RNA sequence: CGGCCCCCUGGACGAAGACUGACGCUCAGGUGCGAAAGCGUGGGGAGCAAACAGGAUUAGAUACCCUGGUAGUCCACGCCGUAAACGAUGUCGACUUGGAGGUUGUGCCCUUGAGGCGUGGCUUCCGGAGCUAACGCGUUAAGUCGACCGCCUGGGGAGUAC
RNA sequence: GUAAAGCGCACGCAGGCGGUUUGUUAAGUCAGAUGUGAAAUCCCCGGGCUCAACCUGGGAACUGCAUCUGAUACUGGCAAG
């Protein structure tokens, strides 16, 4: 009756659109596809990459339970974008949480600055960061033992661009893309972007405020023509990218892989 | 411009059934109030209702018989463009009596048959089957 | 028979975009959400249970009943609620004039039995090994066309369908032949060929196995009357 | 019980490297003398074949037809691509005034009274067509008092 | 040939080879038409049988739909016009007229043997009259068994009985609600006369606990 | 109809209200506007380029290609009144399932953000019913109807002769 | 639309058509009557030439026009909205 009304609405106020509601259950694994069930019209065709933690092997069985993505609907047939995502903003509110008191205490390991800065790693993902961010003063983990352990103190981020560096040692211390387009500038300042779409003379990786980069086709690789990018790197994947040129004109910043 | 208001009431109509509409709305007009009660007593339609007192509206609801709709045809046969006028032995038959022809006459608008019973003919408005 | 709480859980809810529908769906429409459409259960319920008591009455006049769904995720299932109540079904794709060509294709079903026979009963192996393996690979692939309605006989007396834009071509048909057609409907879906159409997720794997069940069920009592 | 006719015998042709291959159309009717009537439209090299196709597409999808004793209910229209058929009851006697095509399926369809004209086109197999049309949309009068919701003595 | 790829629904074959072979047969709604195949051109088919194993009056039924239409096509070839039935043993009461029941019954010992064995159970042959004079042989007796039933005054008792179908013999299983209508009809006492009559039911079941 | 500016100027759309109160639609004759080329008189003339000249090509090449090159193209004021002046689809009005866009308004909504929900105008593509000889058209109809006008009646002769 | 056939586009007189309500009129319209609509011809029922053609009695028809008396739904006129 409006029994079925009230349910609807009921139904709106337990679920909301973006990867919140930790309630698609695991209700087939095969390698090399999870699949859930979030409450959506149909049933998310899962990498099994966006569920393995740092050594390589699986970790949810059966009804198991992580909240995926939402706001896209309907390629032709199915329903998601993946769960990961949903960690990153796990990961942003753990970042959050420093400003409640100042500081935010975790691992962090910055061997070596990408682009100026070290870069440091949480749990399973690795961000990129600025240079002053690595050492708190000109320490220099380079001669401290490789990969060492001491946390992150946050010196900067750009808090659109997810560029956030942190500061690895010393536990006693204690429109709008376009204009000054000129920070991952100079010649070869190296990101962590991921990949959106190969468009087979591209690769389309994108992650730095709403901004486009192309590694199109010559480079990806130390092979020229013979290559599909579909092939040689990934879809969706944060990779090794830098600029080699950019136009603030005629926004394409072409970025290189070969690096 | 509008020029023929009881023609596009049957347009209307037709394309209500063709569509599977269940009701179909317009404005108001007496003669159509008229020809739309017609309909009703020949019982090609359920019902018909007008609704308003500046502007009314009929609204006819449609009739659908096994799936497909009621008012197999539905035919002007006076128009602005050129009248027709009957007289009562001249009256038609619609599909040798099985459909209705309305005419107008000077007691009122009626089927055919009701009319040639009368006794007198009249404008000949639409041929329904 | 089937509750709503219970299809609610599954999934049948659920339909296709706002992009893909179907205009003839929109009365079987509740409404849309998150820009995807919501079928209405409160209309869809009673149409199930008179379709499930329509097969109940086909199975107690001893109908065959043949089980269509070749979406690949729920072909198993669909394979296994036709076993359940010893049904035939066509999991795999659907032979183009199946039914109406039906007299070709029961060639096609002796063919196989042969193969079969060969392959089990006669034990008489020594076969050329290239023309053992071709031998193999035809029984493989007439099994997977026809597995099911090779103990069929004849043609069946009526038509289960999980999803009625993807097997249009059975229901057509059906609808040349004129058994009785029963089909699951999505929003984007044609049900102007279905005889006893069935609003629901054709997608979704828990609310195809829903449907099937209690239509193995209910085949199964009409056999027990 | 069933009569059948054959309408018309047409040779058609195929062009290919070599030549020309021919072939043979069949168009074919078929009634039980009452409503049911079906036409069928075969095909084969030889004509013998074709028209036994012909035959065999006719006897299914026949189609029926409410006849009024032995003419029909009402005047009916019907149409096909360019066959364009008009045909009117008629009283006992008078027979089966009608050319051609549409001659054929009347006779078969087992009415004996009816005036009828094909205007426009004449394509045997569009008439018959269309013929068929008129017979199938043409309703009776206890249909229309069903669809009416009336007796048959309110209709008259 | 159609018989043989699944197109002439044959179910049983109630036939007395040596004198009458008539079986029904039935098809999938297709323009098919079964006893049509079966017959042929002008009995082209049927005269072969005819002549097959020897001068047999083979016939073919138009199976229509379940054993209610059996029964008819049982008595074929001729012209029933009703039939009676009951549980387990319906026993079809073949009702026709003695002007068709010389050719429906044919033989004493073959038609009435033949169309028996047609619906599997057996068929009674009978007449219209025969009919009516057995269906008022009912009417009376729920009434005809010295009304051990309800019982009230008897005045009152002829008056119920008129406007009464079928007496008064477990009829409180039917509508409680039409005898309403009959003119005097207060407080629930024909409803309750019912009642006697389930009461006289269990009454009955004292007489048999009086035999039993 | 295309660089900016200014001056004069026509239309369209939306938002609310307020007013008039059928004043409307169509239109034979009639009147006006009407690409390019073309004409007249007077200016102008960079580039381009009918005509023309030479060089090639070719059997020939009164062409295609190359080198030049005058009318014209440009401006002012007149005339001409035609084009595949095409959506090869007269104008006006009403009604009939949908999707994806573009553009330009406008109402509400926490614009919590580039957004969310509507509601108007014009517009591109796909496609349903229906229509169609088919191709296709398909709420901007070639569907369902009404009003008015224009036009067609085998091909040529001929849109020519008088 | 492509078969012949939408003026290149507009404005616009004459002309054609004209939203909705009430009142009135009664021109159109409808009904009835009267007068006429020559006879012959056509058609119906009959009759006479042996039949037929042919002749012939009576009817019907001559779809119209004119008038008078009504009807007033529609169209028109007039008056108010």
């Amino acid at each position: 009756e409006s029994f079925a009304q009230l349910f609807e609405e009921s139904l709106k106020e337990i679920e909301t659109r973006p990867g919140s509601i930790v309630r698609g259950v695991v209700v087939a694994i095969d390698k090399d596809v999870v699949l859930v069930d979030a409450g959506l019209k149909s049933e998310s065709a899962i990498p099994a990459e966006q569920f393995k933690n740092a050594q390589g092997e699986l970790e949810i069985q059966v009804g198991d339970e992580v909240d995926v993505a939402l706001d896209a609907v309907e390629d032709g047939f199915g329903e998601t974008l993946l769960s990961r995502e949903k960690a990153k903003r796990h990961e942003a509110w753990i970042t959050l949480e420093k400003a409640y008191e100042d500081a935010e205490t975790v691992t962090g390991v910055i061997n070596g600055k990408v682009k100026g800065g070290f870069t440091v790693e949480l749990n399973g993902i690795r961000a990129f960061l600025p240079g002053s961010l690595v050492d708190v003063r000109p320490v220099r983990d380079t001669l401290h033992l490789e990969g060492k352990e001491l946390e992150f103190k946050v010196i900067k981020l750009d808090q659109k661009r997810n560029n956030v560096v942190v500061s690895r040692r010393a536990v006693i211390e204690s429109e709008d893309p376009w204009v000054a387009i000129a920070k991952r500038y100079p010649e070869g300042t190296k990101l962590t972007g991921r990949v959106t779409n190969l468009t087979d003379y591209g690769c389309f990786v994108e992650i730095e405020e709403g901004v486009e980069g192309l590694v199109h086709v010559s480079e990806m690789d130390w092979t020229n023509k013979n290559i599909h990018p579909s092939k040689v790197v990934n879809v969706g994947d944060v990779v090794e990218v830098m600029v080699l040129d950019i136009d603030e004109e005629r926004r394409r910043i072409s970025l290189g892989l070969k690096q | 411009s509008m020029q023929d208001p009881i023609a596009d009431m049957l347009t209307r109509i037709r394309n209500g059934q063709a569509a599977n509409k269940a009701a179909v709305t317009m404005p108001s007009s007496k003669l159509k109030v008229a020809i739309a009660n017609v309909l009703k007593e020949e019982g090609f339609i359920e019902d018909f209702k007008v609704e308003g007192d500046t502007k009314p509206e009929l609204e006819l609801t449609l009739k659908y018989f096994q799936g497909k709709a009621v008012v197999e045809s539905i035919q002007r046969v006076s128009r602005p463009g050129l009248r027709i006028y009957k007289r009562k032995d001249e009256l038609p038959k619609v599909m040798a009596g099985l459909g209705i022809a309305v005419v107008s006459t000077s007691k009122g608008v009626m089927t055919d048959r009701a009319a040639r019973q009368a006794g007198l003919g009249g404008e000949i408005i639409c041929y329904v089957a | 028979t089937v509750s709503m709480r219970d299809m609610l859980k599954a999934g049948v809810h659920f339909g296709h975009q706002t992009r893909y529908w179907n205009p003839k769906m929109k009365p079987f429409i509740f409404g849309a959400r998150n820009k995807v459409h919501i079928i209405n259960l409160e209309k869809t319920v009673p149409m199930f249970n008179e379709a499930l008591a329509e097969l109940n009455k086909i199975a107690s006049r001893k109908g065959k009943i043949l089980f269509v769904g070749t979406k690949r995720a729920a072909s198993e299932a669909v394979k296994d609620a036709a076993l359940s109540c010893d049904q035939f079904f066509v999991n795999h794709r659907w032979l183009g004039g199946m039914l109406t060509n039906w007299k070709t294709v029961r060639q096609s079903i002796k063919r196989l039995k042969d193969l079969e026979t060969q392959s089990q009963d006669g034990t008489f192996d020594k076969l050329t090994k290239k023309e053992a393996l071709m031998r193999t690979r035809e029984l493989e692939k007439l099994e997977n066309s026809l597995g099911g309605i090779k103990d069929m006989g004849g043609l069946p007396d009526a038509l289960f369908v999980i999803d009625a834009d993807h097997e249009h071509i059975a229901i057509k048909e059906a609808n040349n032949l004129g058994i009785p057609v029963f089909a699951i409907v999505d929003t984007n879906s044609d049900p102007d060929g279905v005889d006893f159409v069935i609003p629901g997720n054709d997608d979704a794997i828990r609310a195809v196995t829903l449907y099937l069940g209690a239509v193995a069920a209910t085949v199964r009592e009409g056999r027990s009357q | 019980e069933l009569q059948e006719k054959l309408i018309a015998v047409n040779r058609v042709s195929k062009t290919v490297k070599g030549g020309r291959i021919f072939s043979f159309t069949a168009l074919t009717v078929v009634g039980d003398g009452n409503g049911r009537v079906g036409f069928g439209y075969g095909k084969a090299r030889e004509v013998p074949a074709a028209i036994q196709k012909a035959m065999e597409k006719a006897r299914r999808n026949m189609i029926n037809v409410a006849l009024n004793n032995g003419t029909l209910q009402h005047p009916v229209k019907g149409v096909h691509t360019g066959s364009r058929v008009f045909m009117q009851p008629a009283s006992e006697g008078t027979g089966i005034i009608a050319g051609g095509a549409m001659r054929a399926v009347l006779e078969v369809a087992g009415v004996h009274n009816v005036l009828a004209k094909a205007y426009g086109s004449t394509n045997p197999i569009n008439v018959v067509r269309a013929t068929i049309d008129g017979l199938e949309n043409m309703n009776s009068p206890e249909m229309v008092a069903a669809k009416r919701g009336k007796s048959v003595e309110e209709i008259l | 040939p159609e018989i043989g790829e699944e197109v002439i629904e044959i179910k049983a074959a109630a036939r007395d080879p040596g004198s009458r072979a008539k079986i029904a047969v039935k098809t999938n709604d297709k323009r098919i038409d079964p006893v049509g195949a079966c017959v042929g051109m002008r009995g082209a088919r049927v005269q072969a049988v005819s002549t097959e194993l020897g001068g047999e009056r083979i016939d073919i039924v138009l199976w229509d739909d379940n054993p209610a239409q059996f029964v008819i096509n049982a008595m074929a070839p001729a012209d029933v016009a009703s039939i009676v039935v009951d549980e387990d043993k319906h026993t079809m009461d073949i009702a026709v007229e003695a002007g068709n029941l010389a050719q429906a019954i044919g033989r004493n010992g073959q038609n009435v043997r033949l169309a028996s064995q047609l619906s599997g159970w057996e068929l009674n042959v009978m007449t219209v009259d025969d009919l009516q004079a057995k269906h008022q042989a009912e009417a009376h007796a729920a009434i005809d068994t010295f009304t051990k039933y309800l019982d009230i005054d008897e005045d009152f008792a002829t008056v119920l009985v008129e406007e009464g179908f079928s007496t008064l013999e477990e009829l409180a299983y039917v509508p409680m609600k039409e005898l309403l209508e009959i003119e005097g009809l207060d407080e629930p006492t024909v409803e309750a006369l019912r009642e006697r009559a389930k009461n006289a039911l269990a009454t009955i079941a004292q007489a048999q606990e009086e035999s039993l």
